[PDB]
């Protein structure tokens, strides 16, 4: 996976309603990995390691 | 850390909620039952599956509604834990509603 | 005479599981010694004459339980 | 020496123990490491166990061991009793005995433990802060109660002299013999009587029942408390799991010479009389020395195992180390049997096979060895390993002799059934792969692609018996799951016969008059082809017009040359119409099951060597080959992909329309392309007509084409039309996982050039079906594990079962046409005493027969309705099965024999599917909606119709609907036979009026999924009720209530004028009409609309026994039942007034449906209908029967929707297996309202009616738990849990006193011995006949 | 505790394995840790619920095609040990691949 901006919908697995989870996962080349968390209450959430 | 420790800890810990509360009704005893099985779980998962390698907790459900819909594994037998745990403390609860009105 | 299917032998005692044990009992006797077969051989080994055996119904439990008093009662 | 049937596992007395090896041990000097030589007496070491080599002794007198009973020196010099090595073991004395830690942890406090005192405070008294006083009195306190060390100082200043408390166990053997074992246990069934606290009943049944097994064990518990204990074997000990030491090096010396330092030093000190905490610091060690060579002492998670900790437990080194499971599962030493490439032999009848050269050299050298022995060709066994060596020709003429009448085996790696393993006969095929038998590829389910077989040589004379006897290929000839022959040709003897047997127009040859009938002559010589035309030639034919015998016939029939041929391949006159047509898959299988009907056994094997072998000579003569000129294209094929695509091409304008949407869009591309693919596969049937014609014109079919592939589709062997399709004219779509498809599919064939992308889009349905095979594999491997886990204590032992009562058989289908028909399920079985005609008066069997084809006709050509069929559980068998009930064992024609392994044909039976169930029908597409016009419930048979469980609803129009949940629709085809089961939907919308009976048309029904049979009987307006808000949010004319937030029922208005019938909630009611409307009767009124079988998991839920989703609450015995009926506060649903008492009352959590509105008095076994149904609650109420219809019809309708076929009985042999723990109400002898084994509660009934009482004990309710505790009631402790820790249940075992009693199968797997199952029941029946006779 | 002596008892397995089915590649070498991966495991709950208490073995996985998709737990838990058991022995295998061609002396 080569370092950039990557994207998924999830397709609803942790809610499993079928609702879509978008999420933004920055990618280095090297050290920490930062991803983005949709709420099902329609929030913001950080995901880091 | 066996099923027996985490009995133990529920018997005590609705004890105390019943001397707290000071409940002595049948059914105003939601609001602490579940606090009881609320405290008395682990949440590390090594001493929730510690609990489930000796005996006292079966894998069977009474109910299916009370089980969640997720994909994973840790919360259905958590749930399962929840469950059994739950049956327990109906019929503790009532020996301890009677030991609360024999004992002050 | 090469046996395709022993039922035949079934016929004269239906268990198809006591014939095993007869049929071995029966032929320890020939393969150790001391003893003479009552059909000749068609060129096979003692498991086809054993089947034969069955099959013609000449011996059963008891003509073993009486042969084998016979041995203990001459030996 | 003996066998071991049933021994219980009861305490080691130490006068056994001092019995078992007698001397006295001082100063252990064991091992010198730098003498090696035998030393003095010690612990553990060579001069114990005998000598430690063979034959001799080094004692310095007395080596010959003329006497017995002293050990005078440094030798053991008593054995008395067995070999050298199985002698006595030896013991250890201790001067404070230690408890065994084992009952004192129980795993956890299970048994050993309980004496009305908790576990901590008694791991606290075992520590050394802690102690228990005994023998006590006069005070306040008791002797239960725990001290510390200033209590107890407290406690001897004031109770003075006589007190006795001991910091060891002894002051638990003196509590434990101080109390009475009978007045406790009658104190505690006395608790019992008296109180009644639900967690309470289960521990006082427990301490009763464990008192009771002290009682009836005979044995002391004090005995539990170790106090000379035997040691083990220095070799018994296995090699260390790091690198490979020594026996002496070992890590239990360690633990061993520790134990054996602080027993010595306790002597010594007690010797010296030490004071208190030195001798309290000794025995402290030493019982944590005891514990921690019992098992590692944990107490916790255990977080860290101690950097390996060198033989932790004893229990881990029997379960782990060893093995528990010892036998027949590492592999073990497989010796002489061996494996290669698989080939095919082309002669060699069925009881035979090849076997290559080098191999079978090899493979019999100790028989070559003692042939060469017995002929005297060698002198020496170095003299016959050299005659080996040189190969020469006597050799191979012993060799000729050993393998002339020898059997094998031959046995493939996956074995999913029992046919994987078969018995031939070797032949030497010059090679080094293995010739097999061409048929047998269906029982193998494996092509010929270098898959290999293990050659299994039976090395005694007893196995060579079980391979010609049972295992071979001749004795298995149906399927032992299906009935269906095993033993199918498989597209080369089916071309063969297919080509032998085909006709033409205007042949070489005609008009052949012929005797014998010897039509093969001038087909060799010349003038006559084989495909000649129909001819008059003579057939002789034998039939059983006379019973015994055979009544021959001599006709003229026109006929072709070949079928004339294949006449003299038929022994012993079949029946001439099933050769008469045309020879294909189904054909020659239906020609084959006949002559197995027929003839019997003998005549069919040599019939279907004789089939396949001139299938095989004249497929060879026919040489078909697979050409250019062979595959065609249609002539309009292009013009039809035209029109599909301009079609397509409309469908792109609606596309730029904007009236059809994405979905919709998709639908119509799938179902022009699927018409598309239907026009040129009807195309291409077309044009395989008339493409390789003989010399004829003018006529109608034009001379029927003689092209390979034409003739493998209308063959149906191999060849099916959907490859014929891909093939040529057009493949169509592919299948994708994601789900999708492309919008314009594959136009060309493989006959035609492909484009790029056609080829990349079509590499998705070869990357969608390749990974089906590697899948689900495991599981079902763990499938029939599980299920031969749950049903291995199964075997038969008796003849005669004895009964009346056995489970009804009811012909029953699937929707639709017809599945199953009613004669498939009664051959087989053995029937009861009564079996009825619709005449009065008149029986065919009287007492039983055994059911073969002739009661088959009999009752085809009779009328019947029902057949009662003797069965399963009902008349349960003591130790086993009778199964007399168990009729027409599979593969095999005659009556059942005893010692049959009943349970392990049944997991075989139900694993014998493969991977993934294939239920798409089609490809990715096909446009599955829910109803495309209605749901069509109508009778298609004719004969007159019975409606069950319906109402005389008062209608304005002439029809009667009904508003019933559930109804039944009976049919009359012979006597009462329905073979119908049309699922009609609750309160479906009745066309035809209740009353009146029809046959033939006239479609009674027409339901649609949007209306609720809510409406009025007596006609007159809406009922007023209040309008608010708040009632209108439910989802799936305005709506006013609604019920299940809070549409209630109310009185129906039965006047014009006036504002005056019971109306049950389905769960959501929206209404349809205003209130103050003139609406009349039968009319709309308020209507809204609102089990799961197949799968592999479904299967799983199936035998696991699992609780559903919706559980359901049945009925009991009559009482008033109502809505309402006098509900709580909250949790309704709660049915208080009962007529005839019966103090039953259930509280529902309202999440329940409204379950009666008719029926105010009810029965027990009436359903409810609440989802899915409890089959727990329909073993209480109903009983075994509709139990056991559930799941053998929920099994059949998951087997139905792949084209599976199991019989019935396996399934209800592993039902039989599901119904053991029958939990009693009535109390009994030695039960109080516990779960046991059923056969032992016959015997307790049968012991109470027996002799003395009237009815002690009765009333037992059965249980349907499934896999977890049913595989756990094999009361045998050998299979009791295999896969647990084994101590845990030796302990359990131990103290209950259970015996193993002989009911098992994997039970001599694990232990081992000669299994009671096949010709070892025969040697166990014959060893207990011999035992009485003398 | 107990992973402990599932992973000796199924490296000893895979070394019997290896050792009787006597390929000399790694390419082929995977049919006998296909009888590591279904012998070692064990079989119900209790071991089940044992051995993944004990240290060794974690609840995320490394490959995302050998996890099940079913709603029983035990599947899902019998599959995490037989993933988590081929992941720790096939470095064990090739070690033992390494040591195999000069250990025995033939």
């Amino acid at each position: 996976r080569s370092p950039g901006v990557f994207f998924d919908s999830d397709k609803g697995k942790t809610h499993s309603s079928g609702k879509v989870l978008y999420n933004a996962r920055i990618i280095p080349y090297r050290g920490s990995w930062l991803d983005f968390e949709f709420d099902p209450k329609d929030n913001l959430f950080v995901r880091i390691d | 850390m066996t099923y027996n420790n985490v009995f133990d800890h529920a018997y005590e810990m609705l004890k105390e909620n019943i001397r707290y509360d000071d409940i002595r009704d049948t059914d105003d005893l939601h609001d602490a039952i579940h606090m009881a099985a609320d405290n008395a779980v682990p949440h590390y998962y090594a001493d929730i599956f510690s609990v489930m390698a000796s005996e006292g907790i079966d894998l069977e459900f009474e109910d299916s509604g009370l089980m969640p819909d997720t994909k994973d594994v840790i919360r259905i037998l958590q749930a399962r834990i929840y469950e059994q745990l739950t049956i327990d403390l109906w019929e503790d609860a009532e020996d301890l509603l009677n030991e609360y009105l024999e004992e002050v | 005479m090469a046996r395709v299917t022993v039922q035949d032998a079934v016929e004269k005692i239906g268990n198809r599981f006591d014939l095993v044990l007869v049929a071995a009992r029966r032929a320890r006797q020939m393969q150790v010694g001391g003893k003479d077969p009552l059909v000749p051989e068609e060129n096979d080994k003692t498991t086809v004459i054993a089947l034969r055996e069955i099959e013609e119904g000449l011996i059963n439990n008891q003509i073993l339980d009486v042969r084998e008093r016979q041995e203990q009662q001459e030996q | 020496t003996e066998e071991f049937d049933a021994i219980k596992i009861a305490l080691a007395s130490p006068d056994m123990i001092r019995s078992w090896s007698f001397g006295e041990v001082k100063k252990p000097e064991t091992i010198n490491y730098r003498t090696f030589k035998p030393e003095r007496d010690g612990l553990f070491c060579a001069r114990i166990f005998g000598p430690v080599k063979d034959y001799e002794c080094l004692c310095g007198k007395y080596k010959r061991l003329k006497h017995r009973g002293v050990i005078c020196e440094k030798c053991g010099v008593e054995v008395t009793q067995t070999k050298v090595r199985r002698e006595r073991m030896g013991h250890i004395e201790l001067a404070s005995p230690t408890a065994h830690i084992w009952f004192l942890k129980s795993l956890p406090s299970r048994i050993g433990l309980l004496l009305d005192m908790p576990l901590r405070d008694i791991e606290r008294v075992l520590y050394f802060e802690s102690y228990v006083v005994i023998e006590g009195g006069m005070t306040n306190l008791e002797r239960q109660q725990i001290l510390t060390e200033e209590q107890y100082l407290d406690a001897l200043e004031e109770f003075g002299d006589e007190f006795d408390a001991k910091m060891g166990a002894e002051a638990i053997q003196a509590l434990l013999k101080s109390m009475d074992l009978e007045q406790e246990c009658e104190q505690l069934r006395e608790e019992l009587n008296e109180t009644n606290s639900e967690t309470k009943r289960k521990k006082l049944t427990k301490r009763i029942k464990l008192l009771e097994a002290f009682v009836q064990s005979g044995n002391k518990p004090e005995w539990m408390i170790l106090t000379v204990l035997p040691v083990l074997p220095p070799d018994l000990r296995p090699l260390v799991p790091l690198d490979g030491g020594r026996f002496a090096t070992s890590d239990l010396n360690d633990l061993y010479r520790r134990v054996i330092n602080r027993n010595n030093r306790l002597k010594r000190l007690l010797d010296l009389a030490a004071p208190d905490i030195i001798v309290r610091n000794e025995k402290r060690m030493l019982q944590e020395a005891v514990d921690a060579l019992l098992d590692n002492g944990r107490r916790g998670r255990a977080i860290t195992g101690s950097n390996k900790r060198p033989l932790k437990s004893l229990a881990d080194m029997i379960k782990g180390k060893q093995g528990r499971f010892r036998q027949n599962l590492l592999g073990k030493r497989v010796d002489y049997s061996g494996r290669s490439v698989i080939t095919v032999g082309p002669y060699l009848r069925l009881h035979q096979c090849g076997l290559p050269k080098k191999m079978a050299l090899e493979l019999f050298k100790p028989f070559i060895y003692g042939k060469l022995e017995l002929r005297g060709l060698a002198t020496t066994i170095k003299a016959a390993k050299k005659m080996v060596e040189r190969e020469e020709a006597v050799v191979w003429d012993i060799l000729d002799e050993v393998i002339r009448e020898h059997p094998v085996l031959l046995n493939r790696a996956p074995t999913l059934h029992r046919l994987g393993i078969q018995a031939f006969e070797p032949v030497l095929i010059e090679g080094k792969a293995i010739q097999l038998h061409p048929l047998v590829c269906a029982a193998y389910n494996a092509d010929f692609d270098g898959d290999q077989m293990a050659v299994h040589v039976p090395l005694t004379l007893e196995a060579q018996l079980e391979a010609r006897a049972l295992m071979m290929s001749t004795n298995n000839i149906l399927s032992p799951a299906n009935g269906e022959p095993i033993i199918v040709p498989s597209q080369d003897v089916v071309l063969g016969l297919y080509y032998m047997t085909r006709d033409c127009v205007n042949a070489k040859g005609e008009g052949m008059v012929l005797t014998g009938p010897k039509e093969a002559e001038r087909l060799y010589r010349s003038g006559l082809a084989s495909l000649h035309a129909r001819v008059k030639v003579r057939i002789t034919e034998y039939e059983k017009d006379a019973n015994g015998e055979l009544v021959a016939k001599t006709s003229l029939k026109d006929t072709t040359v070949g079928r004339a041929i294949l006449w003299m391949i038929v022994p012993k006159g079949l029946p001439y119409s099933i050769v008469n047509q045309a020879l294909g898959k189904k054909a020659i299988s239906k020609m084959l099951n006949t002559c197995y009907r027929i003839l019997g056994l003998k005549p069919t094997v040599i019939f279907a060597d004789q089939i396949m072998y001139t299938g095989f000579a004249y497929a060879a003569r026919s040489g078909a080959s697979v050409g250019i000129d062979d595959m065609v294209i249609p002539e309009k094929k292009h013009e039809i992909i035209s029109e599909a695509e301009a079609e397509v091409a409309e469908i792109q304008e609606q596309f730029q329309s904007g009236l059809v949407t994405a979905g919709e869009r998709y639908n119509k591309v799938i179902d022009i392309w699927a018409a598309a693919n239907d026009r040129v596969s009807k195309a291409m049937m077309d044009n395989l007509q008339t493409e390789t014609v003989i010399n004829r014109d003018g006529q109608e079919e034009k001379q029927v084409s003689f092209n390979s592939i034409y003739m493998m589709a209308d063959s149906g062997a191999r060849g099916s039309a959907a490859q014929i399709r891909q093939l040529a004219g057009m493949r169509g779509l592919m299948a994708k996982p994601d789900g999708s498809i492309i919008e314009t599919p594959i136009t060309a064939n493989f006959r035609e050039g492909l484009n790029v992308l056609q080829y990349f889009i079509s590499t998705h349905g070869a990357r969608k079906g390749l990974a089906d095979t590697a899948l689900k594999t495991a599981n079902s491997g763990y499938l029939t594990r599980r299920l031969v886990d749950v049903a291995q204590d199964l075997v038969v032992t008796e003849d005669d079962c004895g009964t009346h009562e056995g489970i009804m058989m009811t012909p029953v289908i699937e929707g639709g046409d017809v599945k199953e028909p009613l004669r498939d399920r009664v051959l087989g079985r053995v029937t009861a005493e009564d079996v009825l005609k619709p005449g009065t008066a008149d029986i065919l069997v009287p007492r039983n027969t055994l059911l073969h084809e002739q009661w088959c006709d009999l009752l085809e050509e009779n009328s019947v309705d029902a057949v009662k069929v003797r069965s399963v559980v009902s008349c349960d068998t003591d130790f086993g099965v009778c199964a007399h009930c168990y009729g027409r064992d599979l593969a095999r024609g005659h009556i059942i024999n005893k010692g049959e392994a009943i349970g392990v044909i049944a997991a075989q039976s139900i694993g014998e599917p493969g991977t993934q169930l294939t239920m798409r029908t089609f490809h990715i597409g096909g446009a599955a909606s829910r109803a495309a016009a209605e749901s069509s419930i109508q009778v298609k048979n004719k004969g007159s119709i019975k409606l069950s469980n319906v109402k005389s609803v008062v209608n304005s129009s002439g029809k009667l609907v009904i508003t019933s949940r559930n109804t039944e629709l009976k049919l009359i085809d012979e006597f009462g036979r329905t073979k119908e089961s049309y699922k009609v939907p609750y309160g479906a919308v009745l066309a035809k009026g209740d009353g009146e009976q029809v046959a033939g048309g006239e479609t009674v029904a027409n339901w649609d999924p949007h209306t609720m049979p809510v409406i009025t009987e007596v006609s007159g307006f809406v009922r007023f009720t209040d309008m608010i808000d708040g009632q209108t949010i439910t989802r799936q004319s305005l709506v006013v209530l609604d019920s299940a937030e809070r549409r209630p029922a109310l009185k129906i208005v039965d006047a014009q004028g006036n504002d005056v019938a019971q109306y049950f909630l389905p769960g959501k009611a929206i209404v349809q009409l205003e209130d103050g409307v003139q609406i009349s009767s039968g009319d709309t009124l308020a209507r809204i609309p609102q089990d799961i079988t197949g799968g592999l998991p479904r299967v799983a839920d199936l035998f696991e026994a699992r609780r559903p989703k919706e559980p359901a609450i049945l009925a009991e015995i009559s009482g008033i039942v109502s809505f309402g009926k006098e509900t709580k506060g909250k949790r309704r649903l709660v049915i208080t007034p009962v007529d005839g008492s019966d103090p039953y009352e259930e509280m529902i959590p309202k999440w329940r449906q409204l379950n009666v509105f008719e029926g105010e008095r009810v029965e027990r076994g009436d359903v409810i209908s609440d989802g899915p149904e409890a089959p727990h609650d329909i073993l209480r109420l109903r009983g075994v029967h509709a139990v056991t219809r559930y799941i053998v019809n929920e099994v059949q309708d998951v087997y139905r929707l792949q084209g599976v076929k199991i019989n019935d009985k396996h399934i209800e042999v592993i039902v039989r297996q599901m119904l053991r723990k029958a939990t009693i109400v009535n109390a009994g002898s030695s039960d109080f309202l516990e779960g046991e084994q059923v056969e032992y509660s016959r015997v307790k009934i049968a012991n109470r009616e027996l002799e003395a009482n009237g009815k002690v004990g009765a009333t037992y309710s059965r249980d349907l738990l499934g896999i977890t505790k049913a595989s756990l009631a094999t009361e045998s402790f050998i299979s009791a849990a295999s896969f647990q820790e084994t101590t845990r249940v030796l302990t359990e075992a131990a103290v209950a006193g259970k015996r193993d009693e002989l009911r098992g199968l994997k039970e001599n797997v694990i232990v081992g011995r000669l299994i009671p199952a096949g010709t070892g029941y025969a040697y166990h029946q014959d060893r207990m006949r011999r035992r009485a006779a003398g």
